[PDB]
């Protein structure tokens, strides 16, 4: 969470959406590379867990390592990453195109352009993760009753929005009450094994102190307190997208000699590589029926 | 008994008792 903390910290006021298997796992790729300082300080997120190309239901995801068409790496560091790398030219044109349209395939067309700007023909390598999901709500919002609601973008700002709504269910709620204000959080399960658990502070502006206190711990505690709950429902059904470089936020979470030339990837290859950016792009779409995500980050 | 996100908001996307597949901010309707 404390990524999500981080980017969300930066842009206040602005929607965020991000996928934390798909950045763990790049950095995970990242760290098995590394070496010296860089690993143990790139150790605080690695996963080997979602850091593969699989599926569970509804959720789908894919790695792809690309390193310099002139580069020689090392046997060991490859055999971690196994099937997913690659050598490829990178001052090559095309090639920025090839790999958008993997990850344009992979993701049903939802995260096209993973990569803007043209590849710099100086990138020692480029590390990939690509996830979809897509499940149906186990109960599908009344479509009869999905009219406009106000929204209060700030207690001054009105905005109207269209509101999904279903009343007459249970779900599992919860009010908890903390030091840094009040707020409920209810369990929307999609059918499979996957749910969507919504966070909505008690007051009309109480978000902030709520966000900077989400860790995995709290998230973890107040989702056991959720008990089965008779309440009316109102989300709104919404869709958006984004686009996000890590690098500033990784950096103030600790990893200083991971980005530039600090870095140590010498467990990757004999040549010295280096990573100057990291990239996430994003979308989802909610609507009374089922929900689709996608994300793809890329360690330029 | 009425749960209304008519305001900001943190969304996530899970396993059941898993990982967290996702993890967003709902702070404006962005009529995309």
């Amino acid at each position: 969470m404390d990524i999500f903390r981080e980017i969300a910290s930066s842009m206040k006021g602005e929607n965020v959406f991000i996928s934390p298997p798909s950045i763990s796992s790049v950095l995970t790729i990242l760290y098995y590379g590394a070496n010296g300082s860089t690993a143990e300080q790139l150790s605080k997120y690695v996963e080997k867990e979602a850091d593969k190309n699989k599926d569970d239901i509804s959720f789908k995801s894919m790695n792809k390592v690309y390193g310099r068409y002139s580069a020689v790496f090392k046997d060991s560091f490859l055999r971690k990453i196994g099937d997913n790398f690659q050598t490829v030219d990178f001052t090559d044109s095309r090639t920025v195109d090839a790999i958008n349209k993997s990850v344009d395939i992979f993701t049903e067309g939802k995260i096209n352009p993973l990569l803007d700007e043209p590849l710099s023909p100086d990138t020692s390598l480029l590390a990939i993760s690509a996830v979809y999901f897509k499940a149906k709500w186990l109960m599908p919002f009344e479509k009869e009753f999905t009219s406009d609601y106000p929204f209060y973008v700030s207690p001054t700002e009105m905005v109207d929005v269209s509101m999904m709504s279903m009343y007459g269910e249970a779900f599992n709620h919860a009010s908890v009450k903390e030091s840094f204000g009040n707020f409920s959080i209810i369990e929307l399960p999609y059918v499979g094994d996957t749910s969507m658990v919504v966070i909505l502070p008690d007051n009309i502006d109480g978000l902030e102190s709520i966000e900077q206190n989400l860790t995995d711990t709290n998230f973890k505690k107040w989702s056991d307190s959720m008990d089965a709950m008779f309440i009316d429902v109102h989300i709104p059904k919404f869709k958006v997208t984004g686009s996000y470089n890590l690098v500033d936020a990784l950096v103030k979470l600790g990893l200083t000699e991971v980005f530039g030339s600090t870095g140590d990837y010498s467990n990757m290859s004999n040549s010295d590589v280096s990573v100057d950016a990291m990239i996430h792009k994003t979308y989802i779409d909610v609507n009374e029926e089922y929900t689709e995500a996608a994300a793809a980050t890329s360690a330029l | 008994n009425e749960f209304s996100a008519d305001h900001p908001f943190i969304y996530v996307i899970r396993h059941v008792d898993g990982k967290i597949l996702f993890v967003g901010r709902y702070s404006s309707p962005t009529t995309n």
